[PDB]
């Protein structure tokens, strides 16, 4: 049980020192995910809410 | 929505309900479906009740079967001023008989009917038109019609029947009017076809209606000449004109998703609202349910805590103001049910959490009652007894030479943030002075 | 300024204005930060930090004097502090909100006695507490006035106060338990008074004084006072100094106040409300001797443990509930050690319970009517200094050591091959147990206690030998199932393999050097999945291989700057894709062609600090479609609010949790009942198990009144005993009744009672030591609590297309004439036509018999029913015989080994007689097997039935008495003449088998009548029956049947998958084809053309029914829980749309169902919203359309009854392996899909989603591979899975929290240190 998801927590499954360029690529991954992430009427609201 | 006002129980039992199905009918007449002594068929047994005294008159074992068969219908009628019932026996023979006697009428035809794994099958029913009873029926091959001249000398005469339905299913359009029917229907999932029933019964004249995806478990007709249509999909309302195919509107109320199987659709009937409008009532999964026929459809389901809520409703129900009267059979008992139609009200609630917010204000006012102390004032005396571990005194003895040897710390302070201090004391037996 | 807390404000400056353009190189920029007061007044700054906005901040501070980590700083901006003792022990922790997590204390060695002569006591003691609302007072001159009402002058320092006069608390506690702890310093005659409720504690420098007595104390010690309405208990310096009873009323508006005469300085002050306390007295090895929990206001729970002269555990009592309200005034030792808890304690004398057997006296013998003198479970050890089990005895006289159902183990096994292949006394310890059912089980163990092989055999079933081979680091490199050994040896001799080989049956793993983790996991049914790691040992890729050793699909993981996982995707295998994996393992970048990819953004860019590192925002993207959901974790990752965010509206569909002590105390549903929000309040008691579920009702005056939903009653052992549905007008109780060993026997209520038998009555098996359920017997009496018109059996229930309408009437009348129906429509007993000698030949026709009996069992509602079970070698359920009638008292016996020693022939005559008869009867033919040449007589209606009057006229006579032709032709008159012509010919041609001819008349007098009873009624012939005749050593049943539906399964060569399925007597071959990873993609016996799975959740995505009649489309979250279902029609129009709002565990809470009855005109739908109320054992009920329905559950958690206002509105009956026998309910609003074991039953396709796996009740086998390997085969199912019967996430959870607090106490105390034991088995040699 963790806030952050472990590799084994997913359902797909069947650090002494770090170089500069590795930090830059990790930052690129973080910025990429940050750029990606960003009575019938109630039935319409919730059906748009669950999946679109 | 419907509120049960009162339940009145009849004074006579109906016996055990094992393997029996109910069919209750009030006296049918040419002039109208007037209130009269009701005749029930329970099992193979026909019983007479009078609504005045609400007591059983007689019980004659007339019938041959208990399950209301599609091949053995029965009804009451009045003909010649004399009330009769008339049913179908196991030999295909009509058993016409007045209330007390059993005058076997002459018959020009004896239907033979048999059941198939292919589901399309022979059925016969008793319909009324023009004051005369028609025993109409489809045998294995096609559909033909008959009518009783009466008892005595009367004999079934057969009018001309043309159709041979490719896809065969026979329900009669049932309506609350002086005649038992006006039309007769042959239903398929692609379209229904319908034939007018006249002084000669079945005519050639046919009035196909378009209704798709619907196997048409029931068909109803109004005195206002709009055609109801109960289907597993729902209820589709049609208007009968020179062409009956015009589609009025649809409501999903009487449907399979609503729980309306075969046994619940068979009960629904019509009754006048009072203002020359008609509404349809019948028992279902939730119980007796009643709906006015209107563009905006709104049913009313009985919501009450009783035992006679789920009752097979007799035809010919009545409405008087906002009150309705229905006759029902529950668990082999007869109950007259008085109940009221209630339009649902529910005052809306708003302003749940509008509460006036504001900013958060913080200012540090130190209390004048409480004073910060200058310099320390107390130094607790730690006890070496609690801090001294006992792991040094558990396995002391050396195995090799049989001596004992142990080391314990005399001072050991590592609560320092600086460099820790430890001074250790050792015991080891030796021969040196 | 972003947030504030008490007197302190948090201020931050995000420099988000400019960043590097492309991040090829570094900017090398300068930061100058200035902290200044903009006015004349001073500012007080505690800590300053500078970082990038991403990096997770866990700055920690240490105490300048005592040198321990006393406060940490989370990223979100809040501080969580630890509180330390005088000897640097971690006694408490404080959460971010200010309410403490736990408190701990122990017996101090200063308050001890040098010389003492006692017979019973604890060497040391520990006390642990967890409280609802509980604050530590730092005597800050800025916040004390808002916290305390001060009347006198006082002088303070950080966490210390030299006070004079009195101070009162402003909180005004109103709860069951109140308690406070503090540290003082007493000088001269300066005296301190602590008033809680009515009780004032007066501590002096010499002695602490209470109203009853005064106890000696040192002048400086830790003081703990625990008060309930009936209790007071005062610890000083860890030793319980006083304890006294109280007659005070309930606590309401009680105030804690301190009043001091003279100078005293109190160091720490910790005030706890609704504090749940536990005391543990420990022996010389710091092992618990006696535990005392506080259960409730004036109710404690005691358990005592015994230890040997060497130090090993011998016996342990069960939890018992002692009440303090009726303490009888003999003594009062509610938390002190109970000398008289067990009188048979001393080994020397007084009839020690190891020798004699029963204990003589408890304090409150709440167990003696249940456990009949033996509440303890004990263990007897072999003659060894180590702990090797010889005989272990459970509570109960029958289950004790002296009892019959005792577990006995042997180190030496009788089998030569186990002793000669595993070298005895060379680090291979073997234990062997034998059950009276004719089964033995042996397990062989490594040095490091990992089983290397286990073997088990049973009577008449072949032996089972499974083996596991491990590595140098202890990792399991290989395992071999029993199919391998059965194929190889194929005899009694076995050779348990010791080394890793290549074999298609083996499950192999190949970990890297120094045992990193699996690099190739290979199974026979699936394939070889290989793991690819990074330079920093991050799990980067995971490739799957087909059976032709070619790649299938590659799962890729992308990682953040933090080192946590950024996103996860799956891409199809390709040479360019494999080369891209090879390159990107070095480049650290992403795979380019990601079609579906789930992104995880735990909040770190949010401008609201309280969210940062606390939310979990998930974006799930499967091709075009998307799904966003974010949930709020508080401290220690407990969910406080789950939201389903969509871009169209700023508001979020959310369900809010209010929880303390890691237990959910309230739920705020997104549901509206009676136009108001549904708020559920769960009330727990002092033990933390659930005691009530209620719903909030708001009143216009400004108050909320709770309407109870269910009041739950528990036992002393944590078992739930009585659920009391007290909501609405009709309130009723469901009581669970238990017995001596701890099993559940009765589930009793006014609607439907259940009885379970464990030792008394079985089918053919004796009581197995496993404690498996041998018989379940129901008694339904709800048949007058419902719409009774739907109950009676009619004659149309028997008719359908296949049978004629007229024959149904005659067959139903014949059925009623024999008393099969008791004039109500409820079947009286099972329809066995071979028992009824006189019946119509239309009924006695075989296929008509099957259909008539099946429909009589399905549409009928019998008053009594049940099953009697029989189990196999793998622990699975191989047989179950039903008793739908009054048969429950006198069932038959299994045909095999029937007791014809009672027949009148000798044992040597019986053995040859049974060998000949068992070789000459084909039992499945029934009584036909008694006669010769029955194949030639099947041509005719008379010839198919004549074997019964011929049998009856053989020995019994009477019956028809040569005039039976007229009773046979009930439905015809002509057929009687043909009967009379063919009767004498069929009567004369029927000649008996030579075996029974060779017997003699004084045997045949009566024996053949009961022989016909067993051969007619045997396990094939009820419509309620599950069986599995032949079974692979891996537990794959080669034929299984349910009712009259018989599936004969032939399995693939080297796998556990199904090769072919035969549907029954027709033997028409329906096909079933799996995938490369083992999951079934098509099973035409369920009329499924194709199953499409989800690449991300590995669950079902698209189910296609046969001839394209229906289509089910599923969508999920990342957890694999179902989010929404869409059922389409033949014309690709949506018929039903279902939406689930899932709890974290997987439970559903709110469900929106919109069903369109006319697909074309969707403007007029049917809309229904339901909300489920879950409990300990299962869902208690559901609100649906302003209406609440109760749900009544049986054992194992299946849904038996659905009740509305005291009326049964739905009812379902099940048979084992999950297939439903029958259903009562006709109202569609009343039905729920939870069905068997509370697992959603897909009504359209007939498949349960049994814990994120499809299941087929007709086959009794899972459709997907088992993620956690439970059996030798992945797809095997047990047959029945009972519930824990213990309140989960209540009693068990908090008991585990008590144990981990004990663990941290022992760790700081030095219990887990080098050579810290008085037992040479635990010494450091
Ligand atoms: C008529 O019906 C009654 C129950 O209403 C039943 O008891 C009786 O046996 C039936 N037969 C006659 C002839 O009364």
């Amino acid at each position: 049980v963790y806030n952050v998801v472990k590799p084994n927590g997913l359902k797909m499954i069947w650090m002494r020192r770090v170089k500069d360029t590795i930090i830059l690529t990790w930052y690129k991954n973080g910025q990429s995910i940050s750029k990606q992430i960003l009575m019938a009427g109630l039935m319409f609201k919730k059906n748009q809410y669950f999946f679109t | 929505m419907l509120r049960i006002k009162e339940v009145k129980k009849y004074n006579n039992r109906l016996g055990f309900p094992a393997g029996k199905e109910v069919r209750i009918r009030p006296l049918l007449e040419a002039g109208g479906f007037a209130r009269g002594p009701i005749y029930v068929k329970y099992g193979r047994e026909l019983s007479k009740h009078d609504p005045s005294s609400r007591s059983m008159a007689w019980n004659a074992t007339v019938f041959d079967t208990a399950l209301n068969h599609p091949t053995r219908p029965w009804t009451v009628t009045v003909v010649g001023g004399k009330k009769m019932v008339l049913g179908v026996r196991k030999e295909g023979l009509g058993f016409s008989e007045d209330d007390p006697p059993r005058s076997l009428n002459v018959k020009g035809g004896d239907d033979m009917a048999d059941e198939n794994y292919g589901g399309g099958n022979s059925t016969i029913v008793l319909v009324k038109s023009g004051g005369k009873d028609f025993a109409i029926g489809l045998d294995d091959l096609k559909e033909l019609n008959s009518f009783g001249i009466g008892a005595g000398n009367g004999k079934l005469s057969l009018a001309l029947g043309n159709p041979v339905n490719v896809l065969t299913g026979v329900v009669l359009p049932v309506e609350q009017r002086d005649g038992s029917v006006a039309y007769v229907a042959v239903n398929s999932d692609t379209k229904s076809v319908i034939y007018k029933v006249d002084a000669k019964g079945l005519q050639k004249n046919q009035k196909i209606d378009v209704n798709v995806r619907a196997s048409a478990e029931k068909i109803l007709l109004t005195k206002n000449n709009e055609l109801l249509h109960i289907s597993p999909q729902g209820l589709n309302v049609y208007s009968v004109q020179g062409s009956a195919s015009t589609f009025k509107y649809f409501c999903p109320y009487f449907s399979s998703f609503g729980g309306w199987s075969r046994r619940f659709v068979d009960t629904v009937t019509l009754m006048d609202e009072g203002g020359n409008q008609e509404a349809l009532i019948g028992t279902g999964p939730k119980g007796i349910e009643y709906m006015p026929v209107d563009e905006k459809c709104k049913n009313y389901v009985v919501e009450g805590v009783q035992d006679a809520k789920h009752a097979v409703v007799a035809p010919g129900a009545t409405k008087e103001g906002n009150d309705i009267k229905v006759l029902g059979v529950y668990n082999g008992e007869l109950c007259l049910l008085t109940l009221e139609v209630v339009d649902a009200v529910e005052p809306k609630l708003d302003q749940g959490s509008p509460a006036k917010p504001s900013a958060e204000r913080v200012k540090a006012t130190k209390s004048s009652k409480v004073t910060v102390r200058s310099g320390a004032l107390s130094k607790p005396v730690s006890w070496l007894r609690d801090s001294l571990d006992e792991a040094s005194f558990k396995n002391i003895v050396d195995k090799l030479s049989g001596k004992i040897r142990f080391s314990f710390p005399l001072v050991d302070l590592q609560g320092r943030m600086g460099l820790p201090i430890k001074l250790v004391v050792y015991y080891d037996e030796s021969d040196g002075e | 300024i972003k947030q504030s807390i008490d007197e302190w404000i948090y201020v931050e400056a995000d420099s988000r204005e400019i960043v590097v353009s492309e991040s090829t190189t570094v900017k090398r920029v300068l930061f100058k930060i200035i902290v200044k007061s903009t006015g004349a007044d001073d500012v007080h700054v505690d800590h300053v930090r500078l970082s990038p906005v991403n990096f997770n901040f866990e700055g920690s501070v240490y105490d300048a004097r005592i040198g321990q980590r006393t406060a940490t700083i989370q990223t979100n901006g809040f501080v969580s502090r630890r509180l330390y003792d005088a000897y640097n022990r971690r006694i408490a922790e404080v959460d971010e909100t200010g309410n403490i997590k736990y408190l701990a204390s122990y017996s101090k060695r200063v308050g001890n006695t040098k010389d003492e002569k006692k017979r019973e006591g604890g060497y040391s003691s520990r006390i642990q507490m967890r409280a609802k609302h509980s604050w530590v007072e730092s005597f800050s001159p800025y916040t004390m006035e808002k916290r305390w009402q001060i009347g006198g002058t006082a002088t303070v320092e950080p966490n210390q106060a030299i006070l004079q006069g009195q101070i009162i608390s402003k909180e005004k506690f109103s709860s069951e338990s109140i308690c406070i702890r503090l540290v003082y310093s007493m000088s001269g005659s300066s005296q301190l008074s602590l008033t809680i409720g009515k009780t004032t504690v007066v501590v002096k420098p010499n002695a602490v004084q209470y109203k009853g007595h005064t106890a000696t104390t040192p002048s400086n010690a830790e003081l703990v006072i625990f008060a309930t309405p009936k209790l007071t208990s005062i610890w000083v310096d860890g030793h319980l100094r006083i304890e006294a009873p109280e007659t005070h009323a309930k606590f309401n508006n009680e105030a804690v106040s301190l009043q001091t005469s003279g100078p005293v300085g109190i160091k720490d002050v910790i005030v706890m409300e609704d504090a749940e306390i536990q005391v543990s007295y420990l022996n010389r090895d710091s092992k618990p001797l006696q535990e005392i929990l506080l259960l409730d206001s004036s109710n404690v729970l005691i358990r005592q443990m015994m230890y040997d002269v060497i130090g090993r555990r011998v016996a342990e009592t069960v939890w018992v509930q002692k009440s303090l309200i009726d303490g009888r005034s003999t003594a009062f030792k509610a938390f002190q050690y109970h000398d008289d808890f067990v009188s048979n304690d001393n080994p020397t004398d007084r009839n020690y319970f190891l020798n004699t057997g029963p204990m003589q006296g408890y304090v409150a013998t709440a167990t003696n009517t249940i456990y009949e003198g033996y509440p303890y479970s004990q263990t007897v050890y072999y003659n060894n200094p180590l702990e090797i089990r010889h005989k272990v005895g459970h509570p109960g006289v029958k289950n004790s050591i002296k009892g019959a159902f005792v577990h006995q183990y042997a180190i030496a096994s009788d089998l030569a091959f186990i002793q000669r292949n595993y070298p005895k006394n060379e680090g291979y310890r073997q234990e062997e147990e034998k059950s009276p059912n004719g089964k033995k089980h042996v397990v062989v163990y490594n040095r490091r206690n990992k089983k290397v092989a286990e073997y088990t055999q049973v009577k008449d079933y072949n032996n089972i030998l499974t083996t596991y081979i491990y590595d140098q680091h202890g990792n399991q490199i290989q395992m071999l199932p029993p199919s391998y050994y059965h194929e190889k040896s194929r005899s009694g001799d076995y050779q348990p393999e010791k080394q890793v080989v290549a074999s298609p049956w083996a499950v192999t793993s190949k970990y890297d050097s120094t045992g990193e983790f699996i690099t190739s996991k290979e199974t026979p049914d699936g394939g070889r999945v290989e793991f690819i790691y990074n330079e920093y040992n991050q799990l980067r890729y995971q490739i799957h291989y087909k059976e032709d050793k070619q790649a299938d699909k590659i799962v890729y993981f992308l990682y953040n700057i933090f080192g946590r996982m950024c996103e996860a995707g799956q891409v199809p295998a390709n040479p360019t894709t494999l080369q891209q994996v090879r390159e990107t393992t070095k480049s650290h970048q992403a795979i380019p062609n990601r079609d579906q990819a789930v992104y995880f953004d735990y909040g770190e860019t949010e401008s609201e600090p309280s969210l940062r590192g606390r939310i979990q925002r998930t974006v799930k993207k499967n091709k075009e479609v998307l799904f966003s959901e974010v949930m709020f974790f508080d401290e220690e990752s407990n969910i406080i609010r789950k939201s389903y965010i969509s871009p169209t509206t700023n508001e979020t569909l959310s369900l809010v949790y209010l929880q303390e002590n890691d237990k959910v105390s309230g739920i705020q549903y997104p549901f509206g009942v009676d136009g108001k929000q549904l708020i559920l309040k769960y009330k727990h008691n002092l033990r933390g198990e659930i005691v009530e579920v209620a719903r909030v009702e708001q009143k216009t005056s400004g108050q909320t009144e709770f309407i109870p939903i269910a009041g739950i009653d528990h036992d002393a052992e944590g078992k739930v005993t009585k659920i009391s549905h007290n909501y609405g007008d009709s309130k009723f109780d469901q009581t669970y009744k238990y017995v001596a060993p701890g099993y559940l026997v009765e589930i009793a209520n006014n609607f439907l009672t259940e009885k379970l038998y464990y030792t008394e009555k079985g089918y053919g098996c004796e009581p197995t030591g496993d404690g498996s359920i041998l018989r379940t017997e129901f008694k339904a009496s709800w048949h007058d609590k419902c719409d009774q018109n739907l109950i009676p059996l009619t004659a149309r229930a028997f008719v359908s297309g296949g049978i004629d309408f007229t024959t149904a009437e005659t067959c139903f009348d014949a059925l009623l004439n024999l008393g099969y129906i008791d004039t109500t429509g409820r079947p009286v007993k099972t329809f066995y036509p071979d028992l009824e000698t006189g019946l119509p030949m239309k009924c006695a026709t075989p296929s008509n018999w099957r259909y008539i009996s099946e429909k009589m069992l399905e549409q009928g509602y019998p008053e009594h029913y049940g099953h009697a079970y029989d189990y196999g070698s793998h622990g699975e359920l191989i047989a179950a015989k039903s008793f739908v009638g009054k048969e429950k008292d006198s069932l038959t016996a299994p045909l095999s080994k029937a007791s014809f020693a009672n027949a009148g022939m000798k044992s040597h005559e019986l053995d040859r007689f049974w060998d000949s008869l068992s070789r000459s009867i084909n039992k499945v033919e029934g009584t036909k097997a008694i006669f010769e040449g029955t194949q030639q007589l099947t041509t005719g209606l008379v010839g198919s039935v004549i074997h019964k009057p011929k049998l009856e006229s053989l020995l019994e006579g009477k019956g028809g008495d040569s005039s039976i032709c007229t009773p046979w032709s009930s439905g015809d008159r002509t057929e009687e003449a043909k009967c009379k012509r063919e009767y004498q010919q069929a009567f004369d041609k029927l000649k008996l088998k030579q075996v029974i001819q060779s017997l003699q008349e004084p045997v045949r007098k009566n024996v053949l009548r009961i022989l016909k009873n067993t051969l007619a009624s045997m396990l094939g012939n009820s419509p309620g029956d599950v069986e599995s005749f032949s079974i692979d050593p891996n537990g794959n049943h080669g034929v299984f049947y349910t009712g009259f539906k018989r599936f004969e399964l032939k399995y693939k060569h080297q796998k556990n998958q199904i090769a072919t399925i035969k549907e029954g007597t027709k033997q028409q071959e329906k096909m079933i084809v799996h995938d490369d990873e083992g999951n079934v993609i098509k099973a035409l016996h369920k009329k499924i053309d194709k199953i499409e799975y989800d690449p991300l959740t590995q669950r079902v995505s698209r189910i296609e029914m046969s001839d394209r009649s229906r289509t089910l489309e599923f969508g999920y979250d990342f957890r694999g829980e179902r989010t929404f279902k869409r059922v389409r029609n033949k014309d690709n129009d949506i018929i039903s749309v279902n939406y689930y709002v899932r709890d974290n565990k997987g439970n559903v809470l709110v469900e929106y169902k919109q069903e369109y009855p006319n697909p074309k005109d969707t403007n007029k739908p049917i809309n229904t919203v339901t909300a489920y109320i879950h409990g300990p054992l299962g869902l208690l009920g559901f609100f649906r359309n302003n209406k609440y329905y109760n749900v009544l559950l049986d054992h194992e958690g299946s849904t038996r009854l659905v009740i509305h206002q005291g009326k049964v509105v739905a009812a379902y009956d099940y048979l084992p392996y999950g297939q439903m026998i029958r259903k009562y309910g006709s109202n569609p609003e009343a039905h729920i899909a939870f069905r068997y074991t509370g697992q959603e039953f897909d009504e359209e396709t007939g498949l349960y989603n049994y814990h994120a796996r499809l299941y087929d009740p007709d086959i009794g086998r899972f459709f997907q591979m088992d993620p956690m390997e439970q059996y030798a085969s992945p797809y095997k199912y047990a047959g029945n899975s009972p519930v824990s019967q213990i309140d989960p996430d209540g009693q068990i959870a908090v008991t585990l929290v008590l144990m981990i607090i004990g663990a941290i106490v022992g760790a700081y105390l030095g219990a887990a240190s080098a050579n810290n034991s008085w037992n040479p088995a635990k010494w450091a040699w």
